[PDB]
DNA sequence: ATCGTCAGCTGTGCAGTA
RNA sequence: AUACUGCACAGCUGACGA
């Protein structure tokens, strides 16, 4: 049924030629390439000046890049070699039945290597009485990384092996009392950031036999197991640094904020120099239009990870949430709540969490530095898309 | 400190020496890379009578005039040109009346009433394969069969995997098959979901399923490839291997799977699996020194059968590290045969570090950050061409760790892996995350686990996609 | 023999692309 | 299973000690 629309397009092109009057003529059945030959009459007294016409007719649909002012078309490099050897001008005519649209373009037959991708713009390329003499004329921004550098105390004590099992000291009332830095690994030596004579043996079962001294070389060791033990040391040091402020969620390996005798937030946030300080860290919610039925809570949390790189110990922070019931009593189920909270979020609502966690984590023992910054050459456009995400 | 790079989007090569970056637009104005000699591709249908009828209706409606979705993002929801004069494939799809098989209603009730889980799936697969074999043995042979699954069989079977068990027994046929649910071909019907009951499932609009299904049908029926990655000028000849791992069918063991890929002498591409199973060695996701050599020998033997000479470069991608032994075997085979240039890269989607920038939208697709010898590559995120970020939370980056026996720097490896993302013939999307060889390896190992002992394995990729 | 620390892989299911 | 992305759970591996 495409033969009928080709015939209709050819007849309409011939009619458009004959309306102003140029003596168009069709061709036979085995035509290949040129679809017609046209003359220039010039208001009677015709003159032998012919042009070749190739017709592209369509029924419906849209062009490739129809932007209400222009579109584009691509040639097949066989018709190009065909049309570039003619001894007489060539013209391509586009016809559309749906809106009765006529357009025309000229194939450049004077350059060297050919050029495809005709850019057909409307108005200026209308095949009507407006353009006839022209037709007869030729006859960096910046970003930051999630990691946080660390610096350690210059001395630490590696001696005074306890010769006691690691669980017994914990279940002894000395263990479940004051400072719980009674950490020994695989029955190994008791090494810690504070001396046992003032920290452990005061409140933890140990032996007063030695003073110990280290230049923190233990921080870097070729063996994987000692690096893992050092990571355990760093994790327990971080847990000791935040007594009575946050708690440990073991099933998610996270540090969650605690309701200190009151079940609302603390709003510490970050000073941000001239800016202010607000962060709704702890929040409760209701359901079924009643505040008595407490639904859940929204403790903020972050998963920490210690990594060794460039002979430095970096901390990787993964923000997340913890849901309990009533307060300081864990929820029996939060399967869809975390996913639903994660689903409605943004990248803008994640950088601020990292910044506020960094500002809380240092200042008000291990110091925490500032995250590194990187420079990006090509900027995101970000213009005209102020919606969605 | 932490020098960064931003790569441009790679361009795929279409037919008639034309190149673009959008598979939808590049097909609609230049045609496929390899043109079919002939006008007709024949399609056969197996299933219920209603599914056969609405499959015919869907084919006719898609061929006539179907159109896109919305006026926002015109480069992301394009209209389908139709299978008429200006079809993107320059060919036609027809269904013959003799290649249609109907499953009787007096047997689906027999499937549904059985109180055992394995047997019903087994006999439904037996019925489908029996009808397909009967069609294949005759003189009404199609080029690609469509298995339209009715809702009554879907409720019993979906609520042992069915797709793997069906595609494992359909390996001896001469044509590939395509599974279509009742939701895609015929509208106004919704399938209830799994254990989260009374929620059902949601699908795309009419103009995305059409593009994906028509591209898959053309590739499965004709055998020619629609598009390929454009080579640069001055590169060395190379061959790509991809290795994955997969558990047993019901027990606790771990086998390995591999896929191979290279470039043709003219204008083409070669993407195959293998013709043998790689047996078991325990429950660790790691190869041995004997199973790593044979894959390299097969990869090098496949190249010399086509180009009459060995390649100058071998590229290996893996998900589970190269400790000491697999690398030893690969290096031993590579220096044994002929090859000077080598690359061994471990990819992982398990790192926790991200990149946070000001604004609202996330970082651009193709951003690369160098952490010493490792590369953080973002093959996901915002795209200027689409006009937005197609996602919900945030991009998940890939961590690239090359082995200590490698030649190229990590930036060139990152560029090469970023280039090999849009060569997935299953989909026409632009937001792919994983490179093609590992995706092919996972797709092969998805169905290689339901093939019994002593059965046949096909190396054609049309039986896995 | 089960339980703690470290890091990692594969399998299954749901929501939404804007 | 027309597709891709994001998330949530369970299981299994190696290295280290009672
Ligand atoms: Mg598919």
């Amino acid at each position: 049924a495409n033969q009928i629309i080709g015939e209709i397009g050819e007849n309409e092109v011939r009619g458009r030629f004959l309306t102003l009057g140029w003596q168009f003529d069709g061709r036979s059945r085995l035509e290949a390439g040129i679809d017609g030959i046209a003359e220039v009459m010039n208001e009677g007294q015709p003159m032998a000046r012919m042009i070749a016409v190739q017709i592209k007719s369509t029924k419906e649909g849209k062009y490739t890049s129809e932007s209400d002012t222009s579109f584009t078309y691509l040639l097949r490099t066989q018709d190009l070699a065909y049309w570039r050897g003619s001894n007489l001008p060539v013209i391509v005519v586009f016809y559309r039945q749906s809106d009765h649209s006529f357009y025309w373009k000229e194939v450049s037959r004077d350059a060297g290597p050919g050029e495809r991708r005709l850019n057909i713009d409307k108005v200026a390329d209308l095949f009507n009485a407006s353009t006839v003499n022209k037709l007869a004329a030729l006859t960096g921004e910046d970003a930051l990384i999630n990691m946080l550098p660390l610096t350690l105390p210059n001395e630490m004590y590696i001696a005074s092996t306890t010769y006691e099992p690691r669980k017994a000291i914990a279940v002894i009332l000395n263990g479940d009392g004051p400072k719980r830095f009674d950490w020994v690994i695989n029955g190994g030596t008791f090494w810690s950031f504070h001396d046992p004579r003032t920290s452990a043996c005061s409140e933890i079962v140990d032996i007063d036999q030695v003073e110990a001294i280290n230049t923190k070389e233990l921080a870097l060791h070729d063996d994987i197991d000692e690096q893992n033990r050092f990571s355990h040391l760093l994790r327990q040091t971080l847990r000791y640094q935040t007594d009575s402020d946050l708690g440990w969620d073991k099933d998610h390996k996270a540090l969650y904020f605690r309701a200190i005798e009151r079940e609302v937030s603390r709003n510490f946030a970050y000073t941000s120099s001239k800016k202010k300080t607000d962060a709704n860290v702890v929040s409760v919610f209701k359901n079924s239009k009643d505040e008595t039925r407490v639904s859940f809570v929204r403790h903020h949390a972050f998963s920490p990870r210690f990594e060794l790189m460039a002979d430095q110990w970096y901390l990787i922070i993964t923000p997340t949430y913890y849901y309990t019931t009533n307060g300081y009593a864990p929820h029996q189920f939060a399967a869809p709540l975390l996913a639903g909270k994660k689903r409605l979020d943004k990248s803008a609502a994640l950088r601020g969490q990292v910044i506020m966690w960094h500002r809380f984590l240092t200042q008000s023992y291990l110091m925490f530095g500032e995250p590194p910054s990187i420079h990006l050459d090509v900027r995101v456009p970000e213009d005209g898309w102020v919606k969605e995400k | 400190t932490f020098e960064t790079r931003i790569f441009d989007e790679p361009e795929l090569e279409f037919g008639d020496h034309h190149h673009h970056q959008d598979p939808r637009l590049g097909l609609s104005e230049a045609g496929p890379l390899q043109t079919f000699l002939g006008d007709v591709i024949k399609i056969g249908v197996v299933g219920n009578s209603k599914t056969i009828e609405d499959t015919r209706k869907f084919i006719e409606t898609v061929s006539s005039g179907v159109e896109g979705k919305g006026e926002k993002h015109p480069n992301m929801h394009p209209p389908f040109p139709g299978l008429g004069n200006q079809s993107p494939y320059r060919c036609r799809f027809e269904i013959e009346d003799g290649a249609t098989a109907a499953l009787t209603k007096s047997k689906l009730d027999k499937i549904g009433k059985e109180p055992d889980h394995y047997r019903a799936v087994e006999m439904a697969v037996d019925e489908i394969i029996g009808e397909l074999q009967a069609m294949d043995d005759g003189g009404s042979r199609p080029d690609v069969a469509i298995i339209a699954l009715p809702v009554k069989l879907l409720e019993r079977v979906w609520n042992p995997n069915f797709r793997g068990m069906l595609k494992a027994k359909a390996m001896g046929l001469s044509f590939p098959i395509q599974i279509v649910w009742e939701d895609v071909i015929d509208d106004k019907v919704t399938i209830p979901q799994k254990v989260k009951e009374s929620s059902s499932r949601k699908i795309q609009d009419i103009a995305g399923r059409t593009w994906n299904l028509m591209t898959s049908l053309y590739y499965k029926g004709s055998g020619r490839i629609p598009w390929r990655r454009m080579p640069l000028e001055g590169e060395f000849s190379a061959c790509y291997v991809g290795i994955s791992f997969y558990r047993e069918a019901d027990g606790q063991q771990l086998f390995t799977s591999a896929a191979q890929m290279f470039d043709e002498r003219g204008r083409g591409f070669v993407l195959k699996g293998r013709r043998a199973r790689t047996e078991s060695r325990g429950r660790h996701p790691y190869m041995a020194r004997e199973d790593a050599k044979k894959i390299i020998e097969d990869v090098l033997a496949a190249y010399k059968l086509h180009h009459k000479t060995l390649p100058a470069r071998v590229f290996i991608l893996k998900t589970s590290r190269f400790k000491d032994e697999e690398a030893d075997g690969i290096i031993a085979a590579l220096d044994e045969a002929g090859t000077e240039l080598r690359d061994l890269v471990w990819v992982q989607e398990s790192y926790t570090a991200r990149i946070l920038r000001d604004g609202n939208y996330p970082v651009l697709r193709g951003t690369f950050v160098d952490l010493h010898g490792k590369g953080l590559l973002y093959t996901s995120g915002s795209m200027p061409y689409y006009g937005t970020y197609p996602g919900k939370y945030d991009p998940n980056p890939l961590l690239l760790c090359p082995h200590h026996t490698s030649e190229s720097t990590v930036a060139q490896l990152a560029e090469e892996i970023f280039s090999l993302t849009k060569v997935n013939w299953n989909s026409t999307q632009m937001n792919q995350r994983l490179p093609i060889p590992i995706r092919a390896a996972r797709k092969v190992g998805e169905v290689l686990k339901y093939v019994g002992e002593g059965e046949v394995i096909s190396a054609d990729y049309r039986k896995y996609i």
